[PDB]
């Protein structure tokens, strides 16, 4: 049960695009954009896999996706 | 004239009301409160007329609409404490920040007030690691401090507060108040073992929080 945080995306980024961007890596039980965004994964391996595959994705307009786990 | 807010500070003959926007505090005297002051909770929803407040009226629960709290639990560090424990600062609300693993990049900030804390009497300074949930406004909710639990034995008791066999400042015994004991137990004796957390004021000395008696 590890959270993944998204940051610096495009303006058309909705709650669905956030789910479509991150669901091919693990089972999502909770997620939200909130103006920054986060995704809650069940397994912690699904979180580490999504960070390595989406940090610096290039969403366009010079926007690089910042994806990272939190401090501990 | 007529506002609405929440009780944030309760002292001897006076108190403070956190505004509806959680961004200011309003002083009020107990003489201007309509009801019993001892029966007043922290975070209690009130309606007050401004003079400095006057004619403070207690409200039923959920009378003040608030944003829905999301389920996911997050971890963060405190940046600014509340002005209630730190009257030195300018900003009223506290600040909680989710940081990266390197603890150098700010992921997001979330403000918190008196209604955001699980323990309204808890002392949250800068640098404390917290576990919290986010409401629909982005503010912090269900704020609880992550502290390593300690356990020692009760050494003495003096009225409504005693001391544990835990050494802190210059080899002193850890203070604790009976307002932090769990259960419905009235029996606490020297020699009993309690599991507790250690809180410390960054302007003075130390204390202990949430101590439950471990005797099986």
């Amino acid at each position: 049960f590890t959270n993944v945080y998204v940051k610096n995306f495009t303006e058309d980024f909705d709650d669905e695009k956030l789910k479509e961007f991150f669901e091919p890596y693990g089972k999502i039980t909770s997620y939200k954009v909130m103006s920054f965004g986060f995704v809650a994964f069940e397994t912690t391996e699904a979180a580490e896999a999504a960070v390595q595959a989406l940090n610096g994705k290039d969403m366009g307009e010079g926007k690089s996706l910042y994806v990272a786990r939190a401090q501990k | 004239q007529v506002y609405r807010g929440f009780i944030a500070v309760m002292k001897e003959n006076f108190g403070f009301i956190e505004t509806l926007s959680h961004d200011e505090e309003v002083f009020f005297h107990f003489s201007n409160y309509m009801g019993n002051p001892n029966w007043l909770e922290l975070g209690q929803e009130v309606e007050y007329t401004l003079a400095p407040a006057e004619n403070v009226r207690m409200l039923p629960k959920n009378s003040i609409p608030q944003p829905a709290v999301l389920e996911t639990t997050h971890n963060g560090v405190v940046a600014r404490p509340l002005r209630c424990i730190n009257p030195d600062q300018q900003e009223y609300a506290g600040l909680i920040e989710i940081l990266d693993e390197l603890r150098t990049t700010v992921i997001s900030q979330h403000e918190f007030g008196i209604t955001s804390l699980v323990n309204k009497r808890d002392l949250l300074q800068k640098g404390d690691l917290v576990s919290f949930r986010i409401d629909e406004s982005g503010r912090a909710a269900c704020v609880n401090a992550v502290r390593q639990k300690k356990r020692a034995t009760v050494d003495s008791i003096k009225g409504q507060f005693g001391f544990l066999n835990f050494e802190v400042e210059d080899g002193k015994k850890l203070f604790f108040h009976m307002s932090e004991v769990q259960g419905n137990t009235v029996a606490l004796h020297p020699g009993d073992t309690v599991e507790f957390s250690v809180v410390t004021n960054q302007r003075n000395g130390k204390s202990s929080a949430c101590n439950v008696l471990k005797i099986n």
